[PDB]
RNA sequence: CAACUUUGGGGCCGUUCCUUGUCUAUGUUCCUUGGAACAGGACGUCAUAGAGGGUGAGAAUCCCGUGUGGCGAGGAGUGCGGUUCUUUGUAAAGUGCCUUCGAAGAGUCGAGUUGUUUUGCAGCUCUAAGUGGGUGGUAAAUUCCAUCUAAAGCUAAAUAUUGGCGAGAGACCGAUAGCGAACAAGUACAGUGAUGGAAAGAUGAAAAGAACUUUGAAAAGAGAGUGAAAAAGUACGUGAAAUUGUUGAAAGGGAAGGGCAUUUGAUCAGACAUGGUGUUUUGUGCCCUCUGCUCCUUGUGGGUAGGGGAAUCUCGCAU
RNA sequence: GGACCAAGGAGUCUAACGUCUAUGCGAGUGUUUGGGUGUAAAACCCAUACGCGUAGGUUGGGGCCUCGCAAGAGGUGCACAAUCGACCGAUCCUGAUGUCUUCGGAUGGAUUUGAGUAAGAGCAUAGCUGUUGGGACCCUGGUUCCUGCCGAA
RNA sequence: CGUGGAGGUCAGUGACGAAGCCUAGACCGUAAGGUCGGGUCGAACGGCCUCUAGUGCAGAUCUUGGUGGUAGUAGCAAAU
């Protein structure tokens, strides 16, 4: 919630230049909406698969025709309201600020400069692989590129054989305003994807529908996030869109729980777990004590020995 | 956002936890000072902390304040312990002076 | 029925915390009323008009009243004059948020609304008409 | 009549298109394991190349490629771009104004009937008009207005495509699945025919496929050997169950099974446990002292050097 | 109904209405026929249309306020319900001012009327489910994991 | 609880042995089941948060394959 950001060198310094948050990341961070998106957005990109028309007669039976053959009419790409899918990125936006939630999804960025990471727009005009990659080392997202690059696994699955067959990690994501031959310089280094402001892909935002991957931005782009999704001082730029409300404004409902007024209004607590009373019954008639905690009267009926009282003899 | 940030480390993926037979969860959280991902344990879910690690010999306070959110490389502080133990219980209790229980 | 919040917006799973702890720790009907109110589904949560809200502030003794709505504050054309009042709910569309301000007026969150009554001094809460 | 305005055809060389050909990075660096490093560790280089495949196991850097560009070759061709050669002969065309004219789909339209279709179409019979005809609204009604030119013809593109020729993909199946067919599958086979129609994938990295001796008609052996492995022998990856043989144990004598609980017999598991507290001896160091250097998050900081001392203290360590 | 054993083997998909729930926006809502864009069946942006919807009183009464130590009292009263209203449309009579000799409805009645007015709630997506139809669980018979809770005729 | 596949993650495991098989071996689960030892074996495979389904068998005189008894019996072109 600091004003501002302070963008670093391609040598990887403070840059006495700064630049205000886009109040992108104030958004509401709704891991349901994101979800619920995700899994329509990751059913888009699929190929139908069907058997054969006609191609015994029991499904119990061998080579005969199966119970339900599967019809390539049925529903592949999943209809999202266009609202929802924005709110969706607007909420992964705002989570890559945060960091927690980047080392809560898994990556290296314990020695980052800070967040969210902004370079200059120098870093567009790279392009030449080993020059952006030292540019990441003088950065320090090194230890996440090696993650990355160690992380590179055979798919356990028969999809292997599928064109399918290696699998690792993903790693950091290039935000640029525009190319400069950086989209080049970074496409052969593993982990790492490029993306202009414009687009911001929700599956390259948010893998997996884990809200938090590892966002670099260059200044440009840093500038122009302002101008994609606006503010309450820049506009939109997107045709009645608006950067959505908070039901809640504090974050913190522990910190409203504990603040002054609340702790003023509220009765006393308790033990904050409960002094068992009675764990076992003790009878009467024997165990005399509990017989005293009743019945003071015993004592001295016991003192006088009332139960064997003589009578008169009238 | 500490809060909003534990409800999505403990109802989605905490990437540091690990489930075990009985049930109980166990963050790989190299920070983390007890075993546990609970809600006082996740480092990630609360900025004030601390913690006691080994660097290849001596042994150092590390704490972690809210003041730092940013800047994760200047995130960790780091206090030498004495190598009596009295002293260094001394020390903790210094550091932690005004600090939770 | 409900005795927990069916949807799962984290927000809202925060304001039932918080209101929770009222309605633990508070001795006024009225976070249990809330409590129980933050609990309905999108039906059981029907829309209240800003026209609603403007006649229900044509009521006696109710204009230093501030008031409440468990769901969503709907504008409506309809109406010209309205008054400067505070309003706390749950969700404000951008044509009943410009009403309130425009007016003058105040929109409020809940929890904003719990730090300024917190056993409900001097509050109005409103339902919206529903038929279907 | 007044002006204006215009010229066509070749060539050639490029370009464009097609079909090709060729060139264009960086480790095979040390160690361990392994039959084999392409595995693991350490140190690297390339990258507009970390797609994919092969090479005796997960290979960016071994090879082919991949990526970026480059150089060709042979055609197609008017698409245009330059050059070059010619093209006129009262040649062809266009625009405004004036004058004089100003010709179009008949066995068709239509009508009836029959069948057919849900109004067309077909058959049979009849069969027109030329300010004509077709079609539709309209009415204050001896109506007005609208809108096209039938009975001659051609026309790219946007479209369909379970076939052909090719590509590229898959939240598809992984050998009873997927095509009937991953294999010498429309095969073997069956039917007189029309037709119907199977089963059947895996030695190994390399056949290195078992030299030689011997039994044995011959089939099969036994010695021997290869191989990392025949607990891989062309019956061959792995090798479940049903079922079979031998041996051992036990039980049974025309005995069926389980559940509980216990003995007996057989059998298995059963510390790499070996420490803590206090005291004491001596020695050592981030211990003490003096002299530094260095990183910022600049503090209740972090790293680090030199010499001296434990003679005294003190901490940790060792003893 | 059964010689045994292995593998295979039976409520799938789609369309149309319907409830519920979640989500976004909200009197509006719906990007993806299509165009622009692209790292290319992804994502991103969207012009014009179109679709569906929109276009008084009394009694209580959640609460809330005041007073009351409390108990309670008073006031304002959400949703919703009942009453008495009102008005619109209908209903059957009245049939005026006018009236082209058959036009006219003025006024006053009367009951019910109606998802009527008297200050909106919907649209879209997803999920689970109800009915119907496509072969529609498979071929009378069969119909594939556990536990907990509720549990008839 | 289990199964195939998919997204993310564990810089998860693995030729010093993955997966599979056997296990008069141990353990945890009320159970569905899961974990380890040992043996065999040779190249891939798992845990977690989600998605997706051709997702769970004892029967259907189910389909296909394999193997019994009948039985050394019937019987000798029952196929040669
Ligand atoms: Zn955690």
């Amino acid at each position: 919630s600091r004003p501002q950001v302070t963008v670093h060198s391609l040598t990887g310094e403070a840059t006495a230049n700064a630049l205000p948050l886009p109040a992108v990341f104030s958004a509401p961070i709704r891991p349901d909406i994101v979800h619920t998106v995700f899994t329509s957005v990751n059913k888009n990109k699929r190929q139908a698969y069907a058997v054969s028309e006609k191609a015994a007669f029991g499904n119990m039976c061998r080579g005969g025709r199966m119970f339900a053959p599967t019809k390539t009419w049925r529903k592949w790409n999943v209809k999202v309201n266009h609202n929802e899918k924005r709110y969706a990125t607007a909420s992964a936006i705002a989570a890559t600020a945060v960091a927690s939630l980047v080392l809560a999804r898994g990556h290296r960025v314990e020695k980052i400069p800070e967040i969210p990471l902004v370079v200059s727009t120098d870093l567009e005009s790279i392009q030449k692989t080993k020059e952006a990659v030292a540019a990441l080392k003088a950065v320090g997202a090194h230890s996440d590129l090696l993650k990355v690059l160690k992380s590179k696994k055979l798919r356990a699955g028969k999809g292997k054989y599928r064109n399918r067959r290696w699998t690792q990690r993903r790693g950091p994501l290039v935000v640029y305003a525009e190319d400069n031959g950086i989209v080049k310089a970074l496409r052969n280094v593993p982990g790492v994807e490029t993306a202009n402001v414009a687009s911001l892909n929700l599956l390259q935002l948010a893998p997996g529908a884990h809200l938090g991957r590892f966002v670099i931005w260059t200044e440009a782009a840093f500038t122009k996030l302002d101008q994609v999704w606006g503010s309450e001082t820049v506009a939109s730029s997107k045709v009645g869109y608006t950067l959505p409300s908070h039901i809640i404004s504090t974050s913190d409902v522990t910190r409203i729980i504990n603040s002054s007024e609340i702790q003023s209004a509220i009765r006393p607590a308790g033990q904050a777990t409960q002094k068992r009373t009675h764990v076992l019954k003790k009878n009467p008639l024997k165990n005399k004590q509990v017989l005293l905690r009743l019945n003071p009267y015993a004592k001295v009926f016991a003192a006088e020995k009332l139960g064997s009282k003589k009578a008169e003899k009238t | 956002s500490d809060e909003i940030v534990w409800q999505v480390i403990n109802q989605s993926f905490c990437s540091h936890r690990i489930k075990a037979p009985n049930g109980q969860n166990f963050c790989r959280n190299e920070y983390n000072v007890t075993g546990l991902c609970t809600r006082q344990s996740c480092p990630l879910a609360n900025s004030k902390y601390a913690t006691v690690k080994c660097d290849n010999g001596k042994l150092y306070l590390y704490m972690k304040t809210p003041e730092r959110a940013h800047t994760p490389a200047k995130l960790w502080e780091r206090i030498k312990l004495s190598k009596n133990y009295t002293k260094a219980l001394q020390q903790i209790d210094e550091h932690l002076l005004h600090w939770s229980k | 029925h409900r005795t927990a919040p069916k949807s799962d917006n984290v927000y809202l799973k925060l304001l039932v915390k918080l209101y929770t702890f009222l309605a633990r720790r508070t001795d006024a009907p009225f976070n249990k009323v809330v409590l129980k109110a933050l609990f309905l589904s999108k039906i059981n949560r029907p829309p209240v008009s800003v026209s609603r809200i403007a006649r229900a502030l044509k009521q006696e003794g109710a204009a230093n009243k501030t008031v409440v709505v468990v769901g969503t504050v709907t504008d409506d054309a309809r109406i010209f004059e309205f008054p400067k009042t505070t309003v706390a709910a749950l969700r404000f569309t951008a044509g009943a948020r410009a009403k309130i301000v425009k007016a003058g007026g105040e929109c409020i969150t809940l929890d904003q609304l719990a730090v300024r009554a917190p056993k409900g001094q001097n509050t109005l809460i409103l339902r919206g008409p529903r038929n279907s």
